[PDB]
């Protein structure tokens, strides 16, 4: 069902009245004045601005930012070197090197990330069958060097032991949807 | 196969056996194919492995804590399609797709066992046989592997 | 009917087959391997010595009116003598349809252009010459468009690797921005994924 | 054997075009090292030119010769209609690269190349 | 808890140490070496050994979901315990 | 909190002068928000 | 909204329209956060019977194409498909 | 029109690679034998071109594995040894082949397992 | 009647049916040059015959258009001119001849 | 002839001038090429989407949708109704985003910079929606083959309604400034005047066509989704100037709400991802309890879902036009070629003809009309 | 039980429309007003 823009329903007239209105709008600039009035309107309104460090924008529990490995309530880790994160990471960012553990269990020795390559997608927390790795909400980890961003197992563990008071609730809310 | 299970019921498990310092045994995964049994009773002339029971309670493995060590123990790994009889050294170290399987031979003996050498980030992780219908025929030695 | 399957209709697989027979009997020359896909599309393979005839026909003849060259493309398959496969995806409005023309080519076997007819190709051909290595006659301006103005090679082939041969960096010793050979930091992991067990017993190939 | 030609029929016509192209580059270089405030000498430039020519002298096929000619002409257009810059043009001299040691012992002591 | 090497470097939870002769330990100078103090091995050893009567038992890892997939364990081997690969917990038969 | 303003500005925070051996009367980041509050502050929930 | 009646009137005379009715900002005209834990449906494929995959294979109903006029393997004027049915204007605002 | 030139084709110039990465690179044309772990035979159908390997060291910073050569991970497919050889000798490399290792046929007279005079008689079931 | 068409680059043609007779007659007069065993002739002959029948059976354009069911009269004229040129060109080319040179065998074989 | 260069103030132009008017404009593309179609071949069908988000970076979802539809035409399946409807919804939201950015960057490069700052608040609202649903602001991985990733949280529809209740007033308040200002009328009118035959030939698409009288919309024709159900009137222009194009974009902004209203008032219940667990991963509860679903999870997320050897050419009515995909495939998860078709390509091919005889400060308005985005172009 | 965020039996109607108003006055009015002011000034 098409339409027609920039076209009159028919040929116009040569009425002195229409010519008069045209001349007026060409001289006294009615439309320009209307634009000025609109700017005045928005001037006299409330601005949507906010103070960042003292007010922070809205979000939803499904954010994707700084990373965080996790733990069971019993202190133990959750990663078992299933390598799905490595085989699905579109960027090939992750680097893993696994091993046994003196107690017989299975665990890692190297779980490194390059947050310069990580596009912050979500595939790793989708694949991890144990919800170990969870891309988190923290987006303030800008730095001054390109070596505070090649995170490793211990930095991820610290970030988990730090933010776990928030990721628990976020997931407890989000998991059902998935 | 299919796309899901219609099994809303409970599963089973089974004790694990010590069989040697090479062949890590989990035995809640044996689909009971008998490859190990036949391979042993025919090739290695061992005659110690076998099935003990009837019904789901069936198991596969010696009735005692005996050790199945032999110059050819170390191919049941490649033969058991499942990860029940895994290799203890390689275990927990890596996965296949990561690897760059190169191809080589053995020197531990003067036979000429064609071999697949698996790499990982510039390092060896495991060794596999390679099918030569004359020399090694999909079987190689504990030593070389 | 089933929910998780599109309907394999008949109207299209019949109409486009009729049109294929039509074009075939019109151009018993400059044509070979016509075909219709299982998903309502028409492909027409042709010798490179008939490109412009075919395109003029399909643009002009009323019953086709394949006006808009929605796309021009290349593909590389190295297991054959004529390894490149040039592709034109064309669109007609009156008859509300699309079509696909193919023609084989090879490095050291240039092709006849179509700029006289579809001026869109004036740039797709530049792309092709820059990336793959396939050449086109009667083309006014043919130069590296995408890559650098000094780049050398043909990347979109299957041999020119992903990482490429050279990297860049600034070297205060001369103040310029020089190109040195690739010495990466991490290696491009190549995951072996192709699983053996055959899933499609219909597209098989016997010894 | 029985194949199709490109722009030519024999090494001789290929070579007449090649000579035209040599003339172009020879008559051009000065304009480059005068427009883009380079450092090298016109003689060094012409040396690079003749070297990039000589390093394709194991050729027989007119098709190969003609494709090389086409690419050279593209690059010459690029240069004289100034798009390549100081960097684009000095990317040839490997000016930040230790000459690959061909001394077998050099290769031995340094790396793994045979 | 963490221990230390001759040179004062905090041993990791997996025995990583830069011996006295390695030049890769300049990055630490005027800086620190990040390490976690909570060692999983001790934190799982501390945990109590669970007890049951049904010889076979199903483990998930805490929450119904949110933990390791349902794995079923046998416990008839009275010589010792029965561990769960994912979570590390260990059960015993009554 | 002031739930009569518009969105994003109905919550806010006044930081601490000194935080972990430091003088932060002027110097002020956005990472000084502990998580159990951070979550609400960023409008993820409604119960502190 | 916290602003004054006179300023409302002024901005409205300026613009031409009303604003207190179609503000851009958001004063509790949203859905509360902390929503309740939901429960979800499933597809028509979570049955227990008559769900044999062979029926709905999906990516095996495919079959290779049907070649025509290969190199080894009266009538009417036809087209690739029927023509385009011309369109008509709208019932709402065809002009502008 | 056409030409009479019986010279072997070489496009090493148009290719765009240096002398080092064209000459010292020994190419290998083989068929990837099965992964014994599996029992699958939709891999031993093609003919694959790979290159010899090269230096693959460890980064000092973290421990990654780097490379000086880009081609290490350039694996190419083909459906025929003749075509693969054509491509290889065309690009100018030095090719070495690994011919086909094909299984044998066998006669599995199952009933033999339950024989009387033979030695095949198994002691299991 | 009308003021324009609805496109850009076109015209308010005030002499229809006449240009149409002209162009179609000329198409057929060129086709005369074509061997009868050429499908292009064998088809476009009848196509243009039917178009002529239609223009002669409908004198008013506002119905001739929707009857042809093609584009608008000006588009029809343009397309007829294009078919004319196509004919003049297929006359120099010899397409109706047999095939030029068959390809190798493993060319149109997908997969590979 | 005063031939000069021209850049920002990516867009590297070389103008062959004559005095003050123009004689030629040669763009120099390639300042944003990376290797998308040289990387994909070394990847699966589920770690490729990001590429199609990064392409035509404004919308990103009318692009994920193209990729999904191509993969589905290959796999001979269909997604469910809730998925199709959600996907239409976000398609329209992206139409809005792209139209907004084109309009406002036009007016900004010209100098009028207020509507930019005005409409960006509503854009932030749309990004809040993208966040509530996907997780990230812009480059959501939401739309995926076999359907969609997650369902819709229980606080979205109301917000969408409350936003559509006001977007129309904002559009009108910007029209008041622009669609009658003689200054804009004179900056745009009689510029980029094009004729239908040359448009078709050069390969133009979408707006660059239907602003020249033509009637071509790949949603009315070649309907790829439920777009056959709902009503939406297509706008067209008779002259073929930047003014007509601008007005087309605004009218589409409006008809998009005319669509969203019905999408909302008819969105059915149901599933999101087709229950064929060999293609789309399953829910986590089953992934954890059952076994076959876990195996399929593992395979999907190491070896992408196999695809049979075929070939297609899809198409969309993205904000600009025939976003196309020639996706070739062997019987493997790793494809063999993924040729994008982005209209900017032909738009540039036609710039050298739309800018013959016009002055120097009209190239900018031409580009504004063309809504040039370079991610889609370089590839 | 099942809850997946559908709407109720109907939402309100939206304005997909142009409300661009007709505001102002007549040209004769404006011109004569300006000119009357002009004449007062002159006098
Ligand atoms: S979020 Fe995506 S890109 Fe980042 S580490 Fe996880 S899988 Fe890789
Ligand atoms: S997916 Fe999770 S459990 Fe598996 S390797 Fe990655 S982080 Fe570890
Ligand atoms: S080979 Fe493996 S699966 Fe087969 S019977 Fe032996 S243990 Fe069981
Ligand atoms: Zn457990």
């Amino acid at each position: 069902t098409y339409k027609y823009v920039n076209k009159k329903e028919q040929e116009s007239e040569v009425d002195m009245k229409s010519a008069t209105d045209n001349a007026a709008r060409i001289l006294m600039w009615t439309e320009l004045i209307r634009g000025l009035g609109m700017t005045l309107s928005y001037l006299f309104r409330e601005p949507a601005t906010i103070n960042y460090p003292f007010e922070k924008g809205p979000l939803s529990p499904r954010f994707r930012g700084e990373h965080a490995l996790r733990r069971y309530p019993s202190g133990e880790e959750r990663c078992i070197a299933c390598k799905l994160c490595e085989a699905i990471c579109p960027a090939q960012a992750i680097t893993i090197e696994a091993e046994p553990r003196a107690d017989g269990s299975r665990r890692t020795t190297r779980y490194d990330i390059d947050m310069t390559k990580c596009i912050y997608c979500g595939f790793c927390q989708e694949a991890c069958p144990v919800d170990a790795i969870v891309e988190g909400p923290n987006f303030e980890f800008s730095t001054e060097t390109h070596e505070e961003l090649l995170y490793n197992k211990e930095k991820l563990l610290n970030n988990g032991d730090k933010w776990e008071a928030e990721i628990a609730a976020n997931i407890q809310a989000d998991y059902l949807y998935r | 196969g299919s796309d899901r299970s219609r099994f809303l019921e409970g599963k089973r498990a089974v004790e694990d056996k010590n069989i040697g310092p090479l062949v890590k045994t989990i035995m809640t995964r044996c689909i009971q194919c008998t490859r190990c049994i036949r391979f042993a009773s025919e090739i290695a002339g061992v005659d110690d492995l076998g099935t003990t029971g009837r019904g789901n309670d069936m198991q596969v493995g010696t009735y005692i804590e005996k050790m199945f060590m032999s110059e050819l123990s170390g191919n049941v790994i490649d033969i058991c399609p499942v990860g029940a009889l895994t290799s203890k050294p390689y275990a927990f170290t890596a996965r296949p797709w990561e690897t760059r399987k190169t191809e080589s031979i053995d020197v531990m003996d003067a036979v000429g066992s064609n071999i697949v050498v698996s790499t990982r980030t510039g390092e060896v992780m495991r060794i596999l046989p390679r099918m030569h219908e004359d020399i090694n025929e999909e079987w190689i030695s504990d030593k070389t592997r | 009917k089933r929910p998780t399957v599109r309907p394999r209709s008949d109207v299209t697989h019949k109409q486009l087959s009729a049109f294929g027979e039509y074009v075939a009997e019109i151009l018993p020359k400059y044509v070979q391997q016509v075909q219709v896909s299982c998903l309502d599309e028409l492909e027409i393979c042709i010798h490179p010595d008939g490109v412009i005839p075919t395109l003029t026909f399909l643009r002009d003849h009323t019953n086709a009116q394949f006006k808009s060259l929605a796309d021009l493309t290349a593909v590389d398959v190295p297991t054959r003598q004529n390894r490149f496969e040039i592709v034109y995806n064309l669109l007609s409005l009156r008859f509300n349809s699309r079509i696909r023309v193919k023609t084989y080519a090879d490095e050291l076997t240039p092709i006849d252009s179509i700029v006289s007819v579809h001026i869109a190709a004036n740039w797709y051909e530049r792309e092709v010459w820059d990336m793959f290595g396939v050449f086109f006659f009667n083309h006014p301006d043919l130069r590296r468009i995408l890559t650098d103005y000094g780049f050398e090679g043909h990347p979109f082939r299957k041999d020119f690797p992903l990482t490429g041969y050279v990297e860049l960096r600034y070297d205060d010793e001369v103040k310029r921005v020089v190109a040195e050979p690739v010495e990466l930091a991490q290696e491009f992991r190549k995951f072996d994924l192709n699983s053996p067990w055959e899933a499609f017993p219909a597209y098989r190939q016997p010894p | 054997t029985s194949v199709k030609p490109i722009f030519s029929r024999d090494l001789n016509e290929a070579k007449r075009r090649v000579r035209e192209l040599y003339r172009a580059w020879y008559r051009e270089v000065p304009n480059t090292v005068h427009l883009m405030q380079l450092d090298i000498t016109v003689k060094q430039g012409r040396d690079k030119v003749r070297e990039m020519f000589m390093k394709n002298a194991h050729v027989t096929d007119p098709r190969v010769v003609d494709l090389l000619v086409i690419k050279g002409k593209m690059e010459l257009q690029e240069t004289i209609k100034v798009w390549k810059q100081r960097t684009h043009v000095m990317r040839f001299f490997h000016e930040t690269e230790t000459p690959r040691p061909k001394d077998f012992l050099s290769k031995f002591y340094m790396g793994h190349d045979p | 808890g963490v221990q230390v090497s001759p040179s004062g470097e905090k041993i990791t939870h997996t025995g990583q140490v830069y011996d006295e002769k390695d030049y890769r330990r300049v990055r630490f100078v005027d800086r620190q070496k990040e390490v976690n103090e909570n060692f999983a091995i001790d934190l799982i050893a501390q945990q109590p050994v669970n007890e049951v009567e049904h010889r076979i038992i199903a483990c998930d890892g805490g929450g119904g979901a949110l933990g390791h997939p349902k794995v079923y364990i046998n416990l008839d081997k009275e010589t010792k315990t029965g561990t769960c690969g994912y979570c590390g917990l260990q059960f015993k038969q009554h | 909190e002031d739930n009569k303003q518009f969105f994003g500005r109905h919550r806010w925070v006044i930081y601490t002068t000194e935080m972990n051996g430091k003088n932060t009367f002027w110097d002020v980041d956005g990472s000084m928000v502990p998580p159990e509050w951070h979550r609400w502050l960023h409008c993820m929930t409604d119960d502190p | 909204a916290s602003a004054t009646r006179v300023i409302q009137k002024l901005r409205n005379w300026a613009s031409g329209q009303d604003l207190q009715a179609k503000l851009q900002l958001r004063y509790q005209e949203i859905a509360k956060r902390t929503q309740p834990p939901p429960k979800l449906p499933v597809g028509p494929s979570h049955k227990l019977s008559n769900n044999y995959y062979c029926t709905r294979d999906g990516r095996r109903e495919v079959v290779p194409p049907s070649i025509i006029m290969s190199s080894q393997k009266e009538k009417k004027a036809v087209t690739p498909a029927p023509p385009m049915k011309r369109w008509e204007l709208s019932k709402d605002q065809p002009y502008l | 029109q056409l030409i009479t030139v019986d010279e072997k084709l070489d496009i090493t110039t148009l290719t765009g690679v240096p002398e080092e990465h064209i000459k010292t690179r020994k190419v290998r044309i083989f068929v990837p034998a099965r992964n014994n772990m599996q029992s699958g035979v939709n891999n031993t159908k093609k003919w694959k071109m790979e290159f010899d390997t090269r230096e693959r060291w460890e980064n000092p910073l973290m421990g990654w594995a780097s490379t000086a050569d880009p081609l290490s991970n350039m694996v190419l497919t083909f459906s025929a040894k003749e075509d693969a050889i054509a491509f290889a000798e065309k690009n100018g490399w030095s090719y070495d082949v690994e011919e086909k290792k094909v299984p044998k046929p066998k006669s599995k007279s199952y009933g033999a397992n339950f024989s009387w005079n033979k030695r095949t008689r198994v002691s299991t079931k | 009647l009308k003021k324009t068409t609805g496109l850009v680059g076109l015209a308010v043609c005030d002499t229809p049916h006449e240009r149409l007779t002209i162009l179609y007659t000329k198409t057929l007069d060129i086709l005369k040059h074509f061997p009868k065993h050429a499908a292009y002739r064998k088809y476009t002959e009848q196509i243009t015959n039917e178009k002529l029948d239609m223009v002669k059976a409908e004198p008013d354009v506002k119905k001739l258009e929707a009857l042809l069911q093609g584009g608008e009269v000006e588009e029809v004229i343009l397309q007829a001119e294009k078919e004319l040129s196509l004919a003049r060109k297929m006359l120099k080319w010899k397409p109706w001849e047999p095939l030029v040179e068959e390809p190798p065998a493993n060319q149109w074989k997908w997969p590979i | 002839n005063m031939t000069l260069n021209f850049g920002p103030q990516v867009l590297r132009l070389v103008l062959e001038l004559s005095g003050e008017m123009v004689r030629k404009c040669d763009p120099h593309i390639g300042l944003l090429h990376r290797g998308t179609e040289k990387l994909i071949e070394y990847k699966t069908y589920l770690q490729a989407l990001p590429y199609f988000d990064r392409l035509d970076y404004v919308s990103m979802m009318c692009n994920e949708q193209a990729y999904s539809i191509a993969v589905e035409k290959l796999l001979n399946i269909q997604p469910p109704p809730r998925a199709q409807w959600i996907r239409v919804l976000f398609g329209e939201i992206t139409r809005i985003l792209n139209h907004i950015m084109a309009v406002t960057t036009h007016a900004l490069d010209i100098g009028a910079m207020t509507p930019f700052f005005w409409m960006f608040e509503e854009r932030e609202k749309m990004f809040e929606f993208y966040e509530r649903v996907s997780g990230a602001r812009m480059h959501a991985a939401y739309i995926r083959p076999g359907g969609v990733h997650q369902d819709l949280p229980l606080g979205l529809l109301d917000d969408i309604y409350e936003f559509s209740k006001n977007f129309s007033l904002r559009i009108d308040e910007v029209e008041e400034m622009l669609t009658n200002n003689r200054i804009w009328r004179n900056r745009t009118v009689d510029i980029g005047v094009v004729t239908a035959e040359d448009a078709l030939n050069y390969g133009f698409s979408g707006v660059m066509l239907r602003g020249s009288g033509i009637q071509w919309d790949l949603r009315k024709t070649q309907p790829y989704d439920v777009y056959d159900q709902v009503e939406f009137d297509v706008p067209i222009g008779s002259r073929g100037d930047c003014y007509d194009r601008y007005l087309c974009r605004v009218e589409e902004m409006r008809q998009s709400l005319r669509i969203i209203e019905q999408c909302l008032n008819k969105m059915p219940p149901g599933e999101i991802k087709v229950d064929d667990a060999k293609v789309s991963p399953p829910k986590r509860a089953e992934m954890k309890t059952s076994m076959e679903s876990l195996i399929h999870h593992f395979k999907l997320y190491t070896e992408g879902y196999q695809v049979p050897p075929g070939a297609t050419y899809t198409a969309i009515e993205a904000p600009k036009g025939e976003f196309g995909v020639y996706l070739v495939s062997d019987g493997s998860s790793r494809p063999y070629r993924c040729k994008i078709k982005a209209p900017g390509f032909a738009h540039l091919a036609g710039l050298d003809k739309m800018s013959k005889g016009h002055m120097l400060a009209d190239v900018v308005a031409i580009i504004g009309t063309q809504d040039i985005v370079f991610g889609e172009i370089d590839r | 039980v099942k809850q997946d965020m559908p709407p109720p039996g109907g939402y309100g109607p939206i304005d997909y429309k142009r409300n661009l108003p007709r505001r102002g006055l007549s040209g004769y009015s404006m011109f004569a007003v300006g000119i009357g002011a002009l004449i007062f000034g002159y006098w």
